[PDB]
RNA sequence: GGAUAGUGGCCUACCAUGGUUUCAACGGGUAACGGGGAAUAAGGGUUCGAUUCCGGAGAGGGAGCCUGAGAAACGGCUACCA
RNA sequence: UUGUAAUUGGAAUGAGUACAAUGUAAAUACCUUAACGAGGAACAAUUGGAGGGCAAGUCUGGUGCCAGCAGCCGCGGUCUCCAAUAGCGUAUAUUGUUGCAGUUAAAAAGCUCGUAGUUGAACUUUGGGCCCGGUU
RNA sequence: GUCGACGUACUUCAUAGGAUCA
């Protein structure tokens, strides 16, 4: 059974990717998924997306243009403090500066940058680099 | 004149360190920094140098190691040309260090190891579990 | 009787100084070092 | 799924699986129930005394042999006999029959040598600073 | 012709099973801190 | 009873004693320096790691940061104070560079 | 209600049948006094802590007391066990 | 221009001894200091390891004169190097949350149902227009 | 009783492959 369609949406993405096509679709759709591609797209990692509404939980189609190394879920959402930020962007990341771990936090869904710059801190939904 | 029997007297901190194509593979493998990771190892400000041979290897790679040629690309790698035809970067690699005894060599192939070894004085670094590690640097 | 050293080999006064020891290794190996 | 539970509740599953297996080790095994000095040479200490036979090598002929050091010895502590190595023969004059020596760890088969006699050091009788007391 | 061997299913005592194939199960008689045990037991072993 | 007097060792056996270039390396400075024993580099080199390592850890710091702009001023004051340091090398990185 | 400096099944009389437990009660083992701390480790962890400070308990083993603000005291007392 | 000195010159000093003073409750010691205190500076540094060579000598074996073991022992007669260094040697001891593996060489239960436990689709204020004061 | 099963502790057998040269 689906326990997590914001895994299901970055895998659909990275599989897209891997084999060079130019466009996904991820089904179903979500206010965390929808969010999660808005930093994506902030950061150029992915083009254009269009949301189509069916009276169900809803599609996306994602343009991609190939800037993607790789996107994923850290499921369990662990309960991360200010301090503990650096230490998942170690063990997630294969630089420093290459890539970002996407925080929940109070303030919304956002890359740790952002969460530093605004001292906030909260779960983490994933990463992408 | 560098070399006091097998102890280097020359090669002295800020450290000028060759780059060989397969350390960057395994850097990504152990999620380890280039620059820093250099920096905790030894200690001290470490320049790293790519050749231009180790850069046409890794050119020749693939898509599939676009990481590595990114970060072989970063600003802070200084970039050393090539005087020479050949492309094979391990057969680069054992010419400078001969030529000019001042460079450190990270590498992890066996082979070229045990080339680099047998020339005296020469530090040779390496990835190993979850960092870097120095064999022939007395000053550590 | 008295220090009661018993059988010992015979021992290069060098060894009673490290110093002196060291500072005689180290002018070796320069003199070494001047035919290398 | 890697076969083992990731909810962000269930550290009791986690526990209680690792306590269950941590029993598969020998090292664990041995540490907790305390029979790490089974395998040991001495029974769990790293000296043992005993009381020495006969010399077996008195009699080869070539000198200062393999043989020539050994000397069989009983140990007081189970009465089990066990052969034990002397460092030369010349040492091996100071041990006779019947002297208590203070075996430690070590021809193949021994595994033992002596570092004591009469509760003196064999260093020191070789090397002329005591005499044993008899 | 050597056919391949079928490596038979273990009827051996696994690690978990021989704890309990003496009068008693040996994981309940253990020690609170094993290595103040190693310890004590070489010095008394000494002594003795 | 009175209260304890702490205590500390100065020095630390090296990771690897019997590289040849290491010995060759302690060679050399024991003969220019007229130094006793190893005992005398291994300290050395302990109050350098130790000295290196500070300085590391506050580079690791963030710039600005109160803590790094204290205790780096406060060493770089004492490197340059015995002598170790130059006037002009007033910086964490010199430091590493020893 | 009694007793205690005092709350309280702490004990007594009369009443109900309750209380804990697979989120591990109860029973067993502990070379189990607890902590501040020590070591190692890159990080997670693993182990050690009778032992300079804090708190608890004991004065060969059980039991019971006088005095006193304060003791179930033991360099105080009484009995029993060795 | 390298190595070796029971060769040789006169300068230095504390380990120790000791007037004294200081120290201390009184003492010892430390820090001071008259006078003594150095060539084998016998004012006699140690703990381990490696490698030799010597005989009218001893033992073992055999495709002659050799090889192995080894050699404090013979006819008389009463040695070198390496490591640490006021320290050095010997013996015993010293599982994956991050992050393990399960076709063919550890380990997937014969199958299904099912309680506890763990986990469980999407959706409810989004966006827009201004003002204020901060950093770089 | 050179007894059976189990537990424990050990011992042992399975290492060479390619290229060149004679
Ligand atoms: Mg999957
Ligand atoms: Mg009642
Ligand atoms: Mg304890
Ligand atoms: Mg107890
Ligand atoms: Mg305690
Ligand atoms: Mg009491
Ligand atoms: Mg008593
Ligand atoms: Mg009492
Ligand atoms: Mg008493
Ligand atoms: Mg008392
Ligand atoms: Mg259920
Ligand atoms: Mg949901
Ligand atoms: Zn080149």
């Amino acid at each position: 059974t689906r326990s997590s369609v914001l895994a299901d949406a970055l895998n659909a993405i990275n599989n897209a990717e891997k084999t060079g096509k130019r466009q996904v679709l991820i089904r179903p759709s979500s206010k965390v998924i929808i969010k999660f591609l808005q930093v994506m797209q902030k950061h150029g990692y992915i083009g254009e997306f269009e949301y189509i509404d069916d009276h169900r939980s809803g599609k996306i189609v994602v343009q991609l243009n190939g800037r993607l190394n790789k996107c994923g879920v850290i499921s369990p959402r662990f309960n991360v403090k200010i301090g503990d930020i650096e230490k998942w962007t170690a063990n997630l990341l294969p630089a420093r500066q290459f890539g970002y771990v996407i925080l929940t936090t109070s303030a919304g869904i956002m890359d740790h940058e952002e969460a530093r710059r605004k001292h906030v801190s909260g779960k983490i939904l994933g990463f992408v680099y | 004149s560098a070399l006091f029997f097998q102890y280097n007297q020359a090669i002295k901190p800020p450290y000028q360190v060759l780059i060989d194509t397969n350390f960057i593979n395994f850097s990504i493998q152990k999620k380890v920094d280039i620059v820093r990771g250099m920096m905790d190892c030894l200690l001290a400000k470490c320049n790293p140098l790519i050749t231009d041979c180790v850069m046409a290897e890794l050119e020749k790679l693939g898509p599939k190691y676009r990481i590595a040629l990114k970060l072989a690309r970063d600003p802070r790698i200084k970039r050393l040309s090539c005087s020479h035809k050949g492309t094979y970067a391990d057969d680069c690699l054992v010419h400078r260090v001969l030529q000019h005894k001042c460079y450190i060599v990270a590498t992890n192939d066996a082979g070229l190891k045990q080339r680099i070894r047998k020339i005296p004085g020469i530090p040779l670094m390496s990835v190993g579990g979850h960092a870097y590690v120095i064999e022939k640097l007395p000053d550590v | 009787i008295l220090k009661n050293k018993g059988l010992t080999p015979k021992r290069n006064k060098d060894n009673r100084n490290s110093r002196v020891k060291k500072r005689k290794k180290y002018q070796k190996a320069q003199k070494k070092l001047k035919s290398v | 799924g890697k076969g083992k539970p990731r909810g962000l509740n269930s550290a009791r599953k986690l526990r209680v699986h690792r306590r269950n297996n941590r029993w598969a080790e020998n090292n664990y095994k041995k540490r907790l129930l305390g029979t790490a000095f089974k395998s040991s040479p001495f029974g769990g200490s790293s000296h043992a005394k005993g009381i020495v036979l006969e010399k077996l090598g008195i009699e080869s002929k070539q000198p200062n042999s393999a043989i020539r050091k050994c000397v069989r010895v009983q140990l007081i502590k189970n009465g089990k006999k066990v052969t034990a190595f002397v460092p030369n023969d010349g040492c091996l004059n100071f041990v006779d029959e019947n002297d208590e020596v203070l075996l430690a760890g070590f021809i193949p088969g021994v595994r033992f040598k002596v570092v004591k006699v009469s509760g003196v050091s064999l260093l020191a009788l070789w090397k002329e600073k005591k005499e044993k007391p008899r | 012709q050597s056919n391949k061997q079928h490596r038979k299913a273990k009827e051996k005592n696994t690690a978990k099973k021989k704890l309990h194939t003496q009068g008693h199960n040996a994981k309940a008689f253990a020690v609170a801190a094993p290595g103040k045990m190693a310890r004590t037991m070489q010095r008394s072993s000494d002594v003795n | 009873p009175r209260a304890p007097r702490t205590y500390s060792k100065t020095y630390s056996t090296p990771k690897r004693p019997y590289e040849s270039s290491r010995l060759d390396a302690e060679l050399k400075l024991a003969g220019e320096f007229g130094l006793k024993n190893k005992k005398e580099i291994y300290r050395i080199s302990f109050q350098l790691s130790k000295i290196r390592r500070a300085a590391r850890d506050l580079l690791t710091r963030d710039e600005k940061d109160p803590k790094r702009l204290f205790e780096g001023n406060a060493l770089i004051r004492r490197l340059v104070r015995v002598g170790v340091l130059s006037e002009d090398k007033k910086k964490l990185d010199y430091v590493l560079a020893l």
